C-alpha cells in the first residue's frame, strides 16, 4: 500500500492495491486420440522424384511428432526453414499437411520459396503468401538424370500450389541419378495448412487428462485459454466444438475426445484492497478480495467478496471506512473490525392523526462548505514539453500539424477561463467596499 | 494477465494506473452520488403501524415487509429493467436493500413530518395538516384541502393507481434508466469487442499472437495491439468520465430535487 | 519549470482577499442589495431579522434572543477556528484538487521519462546518438507517447475543468443566492433552514460559512387541522394549531411560541362538516 | 418454371455454439426473396455457389456432376447419394444407361424436401426435411463436407420427384440462435430497409 500510493505514511482508508487471481494449477493439452504417424515414407524415400515443373505431392495426416526429428536422417544433406517464427513448428496442432517433392540444381535449394533470386518458385513451386513449411534436400545419389527439369519463364507467376497443365522453356544442369550447384538435388518440402479446425497433425505433446473444476490453462487442438474447466448444463449442435458468450468470448468447449461439454467459469479474479487506519496509527491491515468466495484465498464473507484480517461484528456504526454491499470497517478495541453499516440511528416517528412536535429552541449552525473555484492556472507548450523546443524534433512535431496549436489553445482556453470562473464567482460586486472602523 | 505483454505495457508508464485511478474516482463518485442523493438525513425513520393518514393511501409506495422489503411500485421498477473479464462490476456501498431502507426513511419523514426532517430531526404532524401547508406553498389556502379532503385523497389514490397501471402497462419512462444500463452494456461490450479488433496487427487475440510469433517478431505486433486496446480503453474511460460528469450533473440535480422537492417544496416553476 | 508552466491569476492571492473583503463587507453592511445594484447600507441586526422572516421564523424572535444568538454565532465561529486548526482534512476538496493537479503534472512528467518503445526517454540521447535516418523513427515514438499523454492529460484537465466550472457556477450561484441573497431553497446552503452565509477564499478555491438556522429542543403537543367556534370552521392565517393538553393555540411552523387563537390570527371558511378531525374550541375576538 | 421461395437455403456458418442471441455474419449466402428456377438432366452454370433443393421420395434424383467439363475425358467433380452414404469422385467418368481415369479425389461416406449448398477451397452443406414450386418454408443446413479438391467449379448438372435452383451472393446476415444454438430465424441485411 505504501509502495502503491508512494508514501511512508498512508492515510486512513480503503485502497485498491492489486487484483488477486486464482493461479492455473495445470496447463492442459487435448485433441482427438490420433492413431498414426506422418507418412514421410511415401515421399522421402520414393523411387522417383518429379521434375519440379510438375512437382509431386502427397498428404500427411493423423500424426503426433516433433517436426525437427528429420534432422536425425542419415541420407538428407540439409533441412532449411521459412522465416515466419520457425520455432512454432511444435506448438498447436496442424489441421492439414503435405510433403511436396521434386528435383532441381543443388544451388536451387535456396529458391524453394517466392521473393528469393528464384527460378524455381514463382513459375513452378509457388507457396501461398503466409503458408508454413521447411525444405529438406540432398544430391540425387542419396536416393536415386537430364530428364529432371525446371522452368525458366512465364508471362506472370503461376497459381499457389497449382500446375498450369499445358502442351515452355525448361533446363537441366549436370544431372545423373548418381550425382552441389549443378548436381541434381532431390527435394522434399513439408507444407502445413492454415485452416482453423480440430486436430490432424500435432506437435510432440499428447492428450493429457481432462482435469475438470480446477482453474487451469488449456489448449483444445488449438483453442488455447485459461479458466475453471466446470462441466456445462448446455447442448451444442453436433458439429459445434466450442461456444461463445453474450460477450463473444469463449464460454464453452467440447472435450476433443468426447461429448463432454464443459462451460468455463473464469479463473477467479478479485480486486485486492487494503483497509487501514492511518499507517502512523496502526500497521495492522485488513485485506478484501472483491467478489470471491472464501475458498482458494480472522476470515469473513460478504456480498462484496471474501475479507481477511478484519474481525466480524454485529453492531452497526457510521461507516468509518467503506467495503461495499453495506459493509464498513474501523480500528477499535485493538484491531480492525468489520460490520454492516448504520443507516444512521433508527427513530420510530411518534405519528398520529392528532400528533405534533414544535421546536422550543434552535442552534445557529455556522458550517463550512468547501468549493474549488479554479485549477492551478497551468500552461504548456507542446514543443517545449515534447521536444524541449529542439529543432530536429519540432520539424517532426509540425508534420502532426494542428495538434500542437489546439492543445496549447485548449489549455489557454482553460487559463483564461480560470480568471473567468474567479470573476463569475467573486466579481459579482463591481465596486470594492471598505468596512467601517 | 500475460507477462510478455506486461513487459511491453511498462514502456507506457503510468497509463494503466491512471485509468484505474480515474475509474476509482468514478467509483467513489458513484457511492458519493448515491449517498448525497439518498442519505440526506442521518437517521432511519420507522413507519408508524397505524396508517391514519387522513384518507391518503401510501400502501403501494411504502414497504411491505413480506417482500427485500421494497414498496409495491418498486417491484415494477426492478421487474421492467434488465462482460465478466478484466471488466468488473463493483457493488454500491448502499445496496438496493439499504436504499429501500433509506427511501423508506425519507418517505416516512416525508409522510409523518413534512420538510422538517431536512432541517433538524423529524418533527411529526398529521398528513392532512402537512398537505394543507403544501397547498399554502402553491398559494392555495389551507381550507381548500379540507373542503375537498376525501376527494383529494381519492384523486391521489386513483392517480397512484394510474401510475401503477402506466408502469405495469409500459416501460416508457423507465427507458430513461434502461438507457443508462444500455449505454453501460453497449460501452462494456464495445470495450470487449475491441479486444477482438486487429488494429493492423496479424491477430486481434493477444494469446493468438503469442502462439503465432517468436518474441522478436511478436513485439512488433503486440506494440500495435497494446496501442490499439489502450487507445480504446482510454477512449472508453473518456466516454465513462464524460458520462460520469453527465451522471454527476444528474446526481446533483437529483440531490437538489430531493433537497427541494422531497425534503421541501420547490416554488421553482416546472 | 521544465517546459511545463504555471501562469499567475490576474486576481492574485491578496487581490482575492480584497475582493472577498468587498463581498463580505457588502454582506455585512448592505445585505443582499449590493447584488441587485446599489449597496444600500443596512444595520446587521435588521439584516438577520430579514433572514429570520426568510425561514418563516418571525423577526421579533431574533431580538428577543439578540446577544444570545450572537454568542452562539461567535461560539460556532470559534468552533470553526478549532475545527480548521485541528482538521487539515476539512480542506479535503481543495487539497484533493491541488493533489489532482500535482498528480496530473507529475504523471505528465513521469510520462516524459516513459519510453513508448523508444531506445530512451531523454530526447537529447537520441539527438546525441543517431542520424535523422533512424532518429525520426525513435523521436516519432517518443512524440507519439508524449502527444498521446498530452491529449490524455489535456482531456483530464478539460473534464476536471468542467467539474471545476460546474463547481464554480454552483459557487457563483451560492454567492448570488446564499450570500448576495437568502436561498429559500432547502439544503442549497447545507443542513438547516438558511439565513445567510459568508465567503472566505482559499488557494484555488472558496469556503462559505453557512449561517443556517437549525431547530433543536422541541415540545410534544396535540394538534387539529381546524377548529369550530360557531359551527363555522376557523383556520390559522400563518402557522398551525396546537394544544398542550388543556388550551388551544396557534404557533409558527418552525419555533414554539403559542398565541391565543383569534379573529386577528384566523380566517372563517364555512361549516365544519367537510373536515376530518376538526375540533371544538373557543376563538376570541379582540 | 419459377418460384419465390423467400427464406430456405440458409446454412450454419461455423462450429461456434451460442445461445438465445441475435448473432451477425457475412458470407456467400442465398439472397432472400429467393426466386428459384423450377425443374421437372440439363447443364447449368455454378456462378457464386449453388443452392439446390429436391422434393423427392421416388428418389429418381441421384446426385450431380460439378466442375468444368462434366462428361468424362478429364477431371471434373461428381457426387451421388442415398440419404448420407454418399460416394464422391473427380474422374473421367462413365454412366449407366438405364439402372432403374485420374481420380485425384475419390470418397465413400416429393415428401423428402432435401436441400443442398455448395461453395469455396470447397465446402458442402445439407438438410433432409419432410413435406406433403419450392414452398416458402424455413431451413438451415449443416456443414457436412470439407473438400481440398481443387476442381475449377464453374458448371454443374443434376443426375437422375422435382428440383429447384438458385445462386449465392456475398451478403451480410443476422441470425437468431436459440436455447440449443439452432438458428431459428435469419435476416438478409440488404433485402429491404426493414431487413437492413
Ligand atoms: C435555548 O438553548 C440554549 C442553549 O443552547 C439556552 O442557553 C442557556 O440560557 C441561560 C439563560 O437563559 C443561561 O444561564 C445558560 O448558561 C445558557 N446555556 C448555554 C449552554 O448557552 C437557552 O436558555 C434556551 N432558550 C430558550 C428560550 O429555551
Ligand atoms: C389502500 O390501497 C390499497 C391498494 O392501493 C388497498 O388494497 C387493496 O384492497 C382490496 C380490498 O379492499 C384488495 O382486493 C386488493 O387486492 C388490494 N390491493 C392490492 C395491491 O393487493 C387498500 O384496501 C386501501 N385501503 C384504504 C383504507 O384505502
Ligand atoms: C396549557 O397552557 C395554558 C396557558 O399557559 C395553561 O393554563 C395556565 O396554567 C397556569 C398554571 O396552572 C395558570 O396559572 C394559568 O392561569 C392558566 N391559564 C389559563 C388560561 O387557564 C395550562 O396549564 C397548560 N396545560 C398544559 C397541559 O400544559
Ligand atoms: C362540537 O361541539 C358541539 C356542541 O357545541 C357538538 O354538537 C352536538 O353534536 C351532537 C352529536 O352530533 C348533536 O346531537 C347535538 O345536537 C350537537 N349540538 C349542537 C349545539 O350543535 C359537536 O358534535 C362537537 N364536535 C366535535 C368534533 O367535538
Ligand atoms: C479417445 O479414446 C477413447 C478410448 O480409446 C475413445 O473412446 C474416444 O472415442 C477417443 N476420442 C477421440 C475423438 O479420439
Ligand atoms: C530414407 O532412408 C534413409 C536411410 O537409408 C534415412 O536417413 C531417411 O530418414 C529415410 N526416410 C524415410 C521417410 O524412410
Ligand atoms: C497519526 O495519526 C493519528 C490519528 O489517526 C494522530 O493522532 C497521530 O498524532 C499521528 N501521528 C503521527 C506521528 O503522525
Ligand atoms: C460462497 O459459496 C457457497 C458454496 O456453497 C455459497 O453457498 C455461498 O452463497 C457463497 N457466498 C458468496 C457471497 O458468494
Ligand atoms: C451476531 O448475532 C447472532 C444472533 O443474532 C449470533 O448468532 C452471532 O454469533 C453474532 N455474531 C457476532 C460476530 O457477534
Ligand atoms: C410524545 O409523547 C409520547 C408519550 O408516550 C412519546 O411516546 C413520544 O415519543 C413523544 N414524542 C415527542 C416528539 O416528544
Ligand atoms: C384518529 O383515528 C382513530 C382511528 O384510528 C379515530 O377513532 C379517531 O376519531 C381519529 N381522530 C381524528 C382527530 O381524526
Ligand atoms: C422469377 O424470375 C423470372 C426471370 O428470371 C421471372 O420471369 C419470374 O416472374 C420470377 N418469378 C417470381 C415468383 O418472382
Ligand atoms: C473454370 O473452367 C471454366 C470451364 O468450365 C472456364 O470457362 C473458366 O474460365 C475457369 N475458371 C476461371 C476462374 O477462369
Ligand atoms: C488425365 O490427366 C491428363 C493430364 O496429365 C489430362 O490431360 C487428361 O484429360 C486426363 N485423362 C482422363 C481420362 O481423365
Ligand atoms: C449410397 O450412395 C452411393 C450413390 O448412390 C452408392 O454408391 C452407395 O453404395 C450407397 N450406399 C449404400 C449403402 O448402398
Ligand atoms: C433444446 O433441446 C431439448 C432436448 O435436449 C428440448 O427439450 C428443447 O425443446 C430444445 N429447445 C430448443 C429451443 O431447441
Amino acid at each position: 500500500t505504501k509502495c502503491t500510493l508512494k508514501s511512508f505514511t498512508v492515510e486512513k482508508g480503503i485502497y485498491q492495491t492489486s487484483n488477486f487471481r486464482v493461479q492455473p494449477t495445470e496447463s492442459i493439452v487435448r485433441f482427438p486420440n490420433i492413431t498414426n504417424l506422418c507418412p514421410f515414407g511415401e515421399v522421402f524415400n520414393a523411387t522417383r522424384f518429379a521434375s519440379v515443373y510438375a512437382w509431386n505431392r502427397k498428404r500427411i495426416s493423423n500424426c503426433v511428432a516433433d517436426y525437427s526429428v528429420l534432422y536425425n536422417s542419415a541420407s538428407f544433406s540439409t533441412f532449411k526453414c521459412y522465416g515466419v517464427s520457425p520455432t512454432k513448428l511444435n506448438d498447436l496442432c496442424f489441421t492439414n499437411v503435405y510433403a511436396d517433392s521434386f528435383v532441381i540444381r543443388g544451388d536451387e535449394v535456396r529458391q524453394i520459396a517466392p521473393g528469393q533470386t528464384g527460378k524455381i518458385a514463382d513459375y513452378n513451386y509457388k507457396l501461398p503468401d503466409d503458408f508454413t513449411g521447411c525444405v529438406i534436400a540432398w544430391n540425387s545419389n542419396n536416393l536415386d538424370n537430364y530428364n529432371y527439369l525446371y522452368r525458366l519463364f512465364r508471362k506472370s507467376n503461376l497459381k499457389p500450389f497449382e500446375r498450369d497443365i499445358s502442351t515452355f522453356p525448361l533446363q537441366s544442369y549436370g544431372f545423373q541419378p548418381t550425382n552441389v550447384g549443378y548436381q541434381p538435388y532431390r527435394v522434399v518440402v513439408l507444407s502445413f495448412e492454415l485452416l482453423h479446425a480440430p486436430a490432424t497433425v500435432c506437435g510432440p505433446k499428447k492428450s493429457t487428462n481432462l482435469v475438470k473444476n480446477k482453474c487451469v490453462n488449456f489448449n483444445f487442438n488449438g483453442l488455447t485459454g485459461t479458466g475453471v474447466l466446470t462441466e456445462s448444463n448446455k447442448k451444442f449442435l453436433p458439429f459445434q466444438q466450442f461456444g461463445r458468450d453474450i460477450a463473444d468470448t469463449t464460454d464453452a468447449v467440447r472435450d476433443p475426445q468426447t461429448l463432454e461439454i464443459l462451460d468455463i467459469t473464469p479463473c477467479s479474479f478479485g480486486g485486492v484492497s487494503v483497509i487501514t487506519p492511518g499507517t502512523n496509527t496502526s500497521n495492522q491491515v485488513a485485506v478484501l478480495y472483491q467478489g470471491v468466495n472464501c475458498t482458494e484465498v480472522n476470515v469473513f464473507q460478504t456480498r462484496a467478496g471474501c475479507l481477511i484480517g478484519a474481525e466480524h461484528v454485529n453492531n452497526s456504526y457510521e461507516c468509518d471506512i467503506p467495503i461495499g454491499a453495506g459493509i464498513c470497517a474501523s480500528y477499535q478495541t485493538q484491531s480492525i473490525i468489520a460490520y454492516t453499516m448504520s443507516l444512521g440511528a433508527e427513530n420510530s416517528v411518534a405519528y398520529s392523526n392528532n400528533s405534533i412536535a414544535i421546536p422550543t429552541n434552535f442552534t445557529i449552525s455556522v458550517t463550512t462548505e468547501i468549493l474549488p473555484v479554479s485549477m492551478t492556472k497551468t500552461s504548456v507548450d507542446c514543443t517545449m514539453y515534447i521536444c524541449g523546443d529542439s529543432t530536429e524534433c519540432s520539424n517532426l512535431l509540425l508534420q502532426y500539424g494542428s495538434f500542437c496549436t489546439q492543445l496549447n489553445r485548449a489549455l489557454t482556453g482553460i487559463a483564461v477561463e480560470q480568471d473567468k470562473n474567479t470573476q463569475e464567482v467573486f466579481a459579482q460586486v463591481k465596486q470594492i467596499y471598505k468596512t467601517p472602523p | 494477465d500475460s507477462t510478455e505483454c506486461s513487459n511491453l505495457l511498462l514502456q507506457y508508464g503510468s497509463f494503466c494506473t491512471q485509468l484505474n485511478r480515474a475509474l476509482t474516482g468514478i467509483a467513489v463518485e458513484q457511492d458519493k452520488n448515491t449517498q448525497e442523493v439518498f442519505a440526506q438525513v442521518k437517521q432511519i425513520y420507522k413507519t408508524p403501524p397505524i396508517k391514519d393518514f387522513g384518507g391518503f393511501n401510501f400502501s403501494q409506495i411504502l414497504p411491505d415487509p413480506s417482500k427485500s422489503k421494497r414498496s409495491f411500485i418498486e417491484d415494477l421498477l426492478f421487474n421492467k429493467v434488465t462482460k465478466f473479464n478484466g471488466l468488473t462490476v463493483l457493488p454500491p456501498l448502499l445496496t438496493d436493500e439499504m436504499i429501500a431502507q433509506y427511501t423508506s426513511a425519507l418517505l416516512a419523514g416525508t409522510i409523518t413530518s413534512g420538510w422538517t426532517f431536512g432541517a433538524g430531526a423529524a418533527l411529526q404532524i398529521p398528513f392532512a395538516m402537512q398537505m394543507a401547508y403544501r397547498f399554502n406553498g402553491i398559494g392555495v389556502t389551507q381550507n381548500v384541502l379540507y373542503e375537498n379532503q376525501k376527494l383529494i385523497a381519492n384523486q391521489f389514490n386513483s392517480a397512484i393507481g394510474k401510475i401503477q397501471d402506466s408502469l405495469s402497462s409500459t416501460a416508457s419512462a423507465l427507458g430513461k434508466l434502461q438507457d443508462v444500463v444500455n449505454q453501460n452494456a453497449q460501452a462494456l461490450n464495445t470495450l470487449v469487442k475491441q479486444l477482438s479488433s486487429n488494429f493492423g496487427a496479424i491477430s486481434s487475440v493477444l494469446n493468438d499472437i503469442l502462439s503465432r510469433l517468436d518474441k522478436v517478431e511478436a513485439e512488433v505486433q503486440i506494440d500495435r495491439l497494446i496501442t490499439g486496446r489502450l487507445q480504446s480503453l482510454q477512449t472508453y474511460v473518456t466516454q465513462q468520465l464524460i458520462r460520469a460528469a453527465e451522471i454527476r450533473a444528474s446526481a446533483n440535480l437529483a440531490a437538489t430535487k430531493m433537497s427541494e422537492c422531497v425534503l421541501g417544496q420547490s416554488k421553482r416553476v416546472d | 519549470f521544465n517546459g511545463l508552466t504555471v501562469l499567475p491569476p490576474l486576481l492574485t492571492d491578496e487581490m482575492i482577499a480584497q475582493y472577498t473583503s468587498a463581498l463580505l463587507a457588502g454582506t455585512i453592511t448592505s445585505g443582499w442589495t449590493f447584488g441587485a445594484g446599489a449597496a444600500l447600507q443596512i444595520p446587521f441586526a435588521m439584516q438577520m431579522a430579514y433572514r429570520f422572516n426568510g425561514i418563516g421564523v418571525t423577526q421579533n424572535v431574533l431580538y428577543e434572543n439578540q446577544k444570545l444568538i450572537a454568542n452562539q454565532f461567535n461560539s460556532a465561529i470559534g468552533k470553526i477556528q478549532d475545527s480548521l486548526s485541528s482538521t487539515a482534512s476539512a480542506l479535503g476538496k481543495l487539497q484533493d484538487v491541488v493533489n489532482q493537479n500535482a498528480q496530473a503534472l507529475n504523471t505528465l512528467v513521469k510520462q516524459l521519462s516513459s519510453n513508448f518503445g523508444a531506445i530512451s526517454s531523454v530526447l537529447n540521447d537520441i539527438l546525441s546518438r543517431l542520424d535523422k535516418v533512424e532518429a525520426e523513427v525513435q523521436i516519432d515514438r517518443l512524440i507519439t507517447g508524449r502527444l498521446q499523454s498530452l491529449q490524455t492529460y489535456v482531456t483530464q484537465q478539460l473534464i476536471r475543468a468542467a467539474e471545476i466550472r460546474a463547481s464554480a457556477n454552483l459557487a457563483a450561484t451560492k454567492m448570488s443566492e446564499c450570500v448576495l441573497g437568502q436561498s429559500k431553497r432547502v439544503d442549497f446552503c447545507g443542513k438547516g433552514y438558511h439565513l445567510m452565509s459568508f465567503p472566505q477564499s482559499a488557494p484555488h478555491g472558496v469556503v462559505f460559512l453557512h449561517v443556517t438556522y437549525v431547530p433543536a429542543q422541541e415540545k410534544n403537543f396535540t394538534t387539529a387541522p381546524a377548529i369550530c367556534h360557531d359551527g363555522k370552521a376557523h383556520f390559522p392565517r400563518e402557522g398551525v394549531f396546537v394544544s398542550n393538553g388543556t388550551h388551544w393555540f396557534v404557533t409558527q411552523r418552525n419555533f414554539y411560541e403559542p398565541q391565543i387563537i383569534t379573529t386577528d390570527n384566523t380566517f372563517v371558511s364555512g361549516n365544519c362538516d367537510v373536515v376530518i378531525g376538526i375540533v371544538n374550541n373557543t376563538v376570541y375576538d379582540p | 418454371a419459377y418460384t419465390n421461395s423467400f427464406t430456405r437455403g440458409v446454412y450454419y456458418p461455423d462450429k461456434v455454439f451460442r445461445s438465445s442471441v441475435l448473432h451477425s455474419t457475412q458470407d456467400l449466402f442465398l439472397p432472400f426473396f429467393s426466386n428459384v428456377t423450377w425443374f421437372h438432366n440439363p447443364v447449368l452454370p455454378f456462378n457464386d455457389g449453388v443452392y439446390f433443393a429436391s422434393t423427392e421420395k421416388s428418389n429418381i434424383i441421384r446426385g450431380w456432376i460439378f466442375g468444368t467439363t462434366l462428361d468424362s475425358k478429364t477431371q471434373s467433380l461428381l457426387i451421388v447419394n442415398n440419404a448420407t452414404n454418399v460416394v464422391i469422385k473427380v474422374c473421367e467418368f462413365q454412366f449407366c444407361n438405364d439402372p432403374f481415369n485420374n481420380c485425384t479425389f475419390e470418397y465413400v461416406s416429393f415428401k423428402n424436401l432435401r436441400e443442398f449448398v455448395f461453395k469455396n477451397y470447397f465446402k458442402i452443406y445439407s438438410k433432409h426435411t419432410p413435406i406433403n414450386d419450392l414452398p416458402q418454408g424455413f431451413s438451415a443446413l449443416e456443414p457436412l463436407v470439407d473438400l481440398p479438391i481443387g476442381i475449377n467449379i464453374t458448371r454443374f448438372q443434376t443426375l437422375l420427384a422435382a428440383y429447384y435452383v438458385g445462386y449465392l451472393q456475398p451478403r451480410t446476415f443476422l441470425l437468431k440462435y436459440n436455447e440449443n444454438g439452432t438458428i431459428t430465424d435469419a435476416v438478409d441485411c440488404a433485402l429491404d430497409p426493414l431487413s437492413e
